[PDB]
C-alpha cells in the first residue's frame, strides 16, 4: 500500500515495453480461461475464415481518434510483435479507447488490412467476499470532498472552515478529504506571489 | 511393401528427367463479400527436365491458360477470335468451378510431380483450397498426388505426395536484396 516513496527519476525504456507486455498477457489469459476459445493468430498471415485475435487498441497519429483510425498492436509473444491496421465499418456497436486491451474478431484479406466482425465483452473479478465473523455493524456516515479549497482569488480557506463546522455539526465516524489543498494552476501561485514558503 | 527391411539400396544412377510445372495466377478483388477470388491462371509445361545435367530450351514443352467471367464488367468482343491469331495458348472458360475442374483435368492430363510457384503460401495455395471447397468438384483430390476420405481444415499436410517447390523463399538462400518478392 505504498508506505515508503519511490527511488525514480529516470526510466528504461525496454522494460516499459516489459510492463505493457505483462499487463497484456496475464488479462488475456484470465479472460481467456473463462471465455473457452482455442487460440488466435500470429497477426499476419492472412486467412479468409473466422479468427480471434488479441490485441490492445491506439492511436495511430498524434492526438485524438476518429471512427476510422483505430490501429492494434499485440504481445510480445503470442503474434510476435507487430502493428497492423483496422476498421469496424462493418461492425455494429463498441467503446474503445487508448491502453485499452481487448479481444476481437475480423477477416483478414490482405494480411495488412482487416475488418472486424465482432467485439466481445470485458469481465470484471468478484469483489471480496469476506468473513461472516467481523462484519455485523451498525449504521455509519462518512463524509468526504475534494479539494481546490478556495475561490481561485483569495487565501482564506472560508469553504473550510464552513466544512469543518459542518463536522463539529454532525459527528461523523470518520472523514476523508482529498488535496489538491494549494492547486498550481491556481492563479494566486503562479505569478510566483505569495510571500511564504510553501510547505 | 509389406516388410521394413524390403527396402533394396542401388546406387547406379540418378533419377531420369521428371516433368515439372510452371504454374502461375492472377487474382482479383470483390468488395461485395471481401474476398479476392480469381477468373483467370495458366502454366507452362516441361515433360521430362534433367536434374543433373543443364538447362533444358525452350523453357517449356506445352502449356495452356483458362478465363473466366467476372461480375462487375464482362468480357471484350470475340477474344477467342483476336488472340487464337496470336496464339499464347488460351482457352476460354465459362465458371471457376469449369476452371478448377479443367485446372485438375490439366494435372489428369499431365500430372506432374513438382509445383512452380511464388507468393504461394503467404498469399494463395490456401485460396485454391478455398475454391476446393466452395466449388465442389469431383475427383478433388487429384490436387495432390492420391485420394482421400476428405479435404482436412499449419494447414500445409492438405497437399501430399507433390513436390512444393518454392520460387520465394528459396530465392534466398543465396542472394540479398532489400525485397526478395522478385
Amino acid at each position: 500500500a505504498l508506505t515508503g516513496s519511490y527511488k525514480s527519476m529516470f526510466q528504461k525504456l525496454p522494460d516499459i515495453r516489459e510492463v505493457l507486455t505483462c499487463k497484456i498477457e496475464e488479462l488475456g489469459s484470465e479472460l481467456k480461461e473463462h471465455y473457452k476459445i482455442e487460440a488466435f493468430t500470429p497477426l499476419l498471415a492472412p486467412a479468409q475464415e473466422p479468427v480471434t485475435l488479441l490485441g490492445q487498441i491506439g492511436c495511430d497519429s498524434n492526438g485524438k481518434l476518429n471512427n476510422k483510425s483505430v490501429i492494434l498492436e499485440g504481445d510480445r509473444e503470442h503474434s510476435s510483435g507487430a502493428q497492423i491496421p483496422v476498421d469496424l465499418s462493418e461492425l455494429k456497436e463498441y467503446s474503445l479507447f487508448p491502453g485499452q486491451v481487448v479481444i476481437m474478431e475480423g477477416i483478414n484479406t490482405t494480411g495488412r488490412k482487416l475488418v472486424a466482425t465482432k467485439l466481445y465483452e470485458g469481465v470484471p473479478l468478484p469483489f471480496y467476499q469476506p468473513t461472516e465473523e467481523d462484519a455485523d455493524f451498525e449504521q455509519s456516515m462518512v463524509l468526504v470532498a475534494c479539494g481546490p479549497y478556495t475561490t481561485s482569488d483569495s487565501i482564506t480557506y472560508d469553504p473550510l472552515l464552513d466544512l469543518i463546522a459542518v463536522i463539529n455539526h454532525d459527528r461523523p465516524d470518520v472523514c476523508i478529504l482529498f488535496g489538491p489543498f494549494l492547486d498550481a494552476k491556481h492563479e494566486q501561485v503562479e505569478n510566483c506571489l505569495l510571500t511564504s514558503p510553501f510547505e | 511393401a509389406l516388410k521394413p527391411d524390403l527396402v533394396n539400396v542401388i546406387k547406379d544412377v540418378s533419377p531420369p528427367p521428371l516433368v515439372v510445372m510452371a504454374f502461375s495466377m492472377k487474382t482479383m478483388q470483390n468488395a461485395k463479400n471481401h474476398q479476392n477470388e480469381i477468373i483467370a491462371m495458366a502454366a507452362l509445361v516441361h515433360h521430362s527436365f534433367a536434374l543433373d545435367k543443364a538447362a533444358p530450351k525452350p523453357p517449356f514443352q506445352s502449356h495452356f491458360c483458362v478465363v473466366s467471367k467476372p461480375k462487375d464488367c464482362i468480357f471484350p468482343y470475340a477474344f477467342k477470335e483476336v488472340i487464337e491469331k496470336k496464339n499464347v495458348k488460351v482457352e476460354v472458360a465459362a465458371t471457376e468451378r469449369t476452371l478448377l475442374g479443367f485446372f485438375l483435368a490439366k494435372v489428369h492430363k499431365i500430372d506432374p510431380d513438382i509445383i512452380v510457384g511464388h507468393n504461394i503460401y503467404g498469399f494463395e495455395l490456401e485460396v485454391l483450397l478455398q475454391r476446393i471447397n466452395v466449388c465442389k468438384a469431383p475427383h478433388w483430390s487429384k490436387i495432390g498426388r492420391l485420394k482421400r476420405s476428405n479435404m482436412p481444415k499449419g494447414e500445409r499436410n492438405a497437399t501430399c505426395g507433390r513436390m512444393i517447390c518454392d520460387v520465394e523463399i528459396s530465392a534466398k538462400e543465396l542472394i540479398r536484396c532489400k525485397s526478395y518478392h522478385l
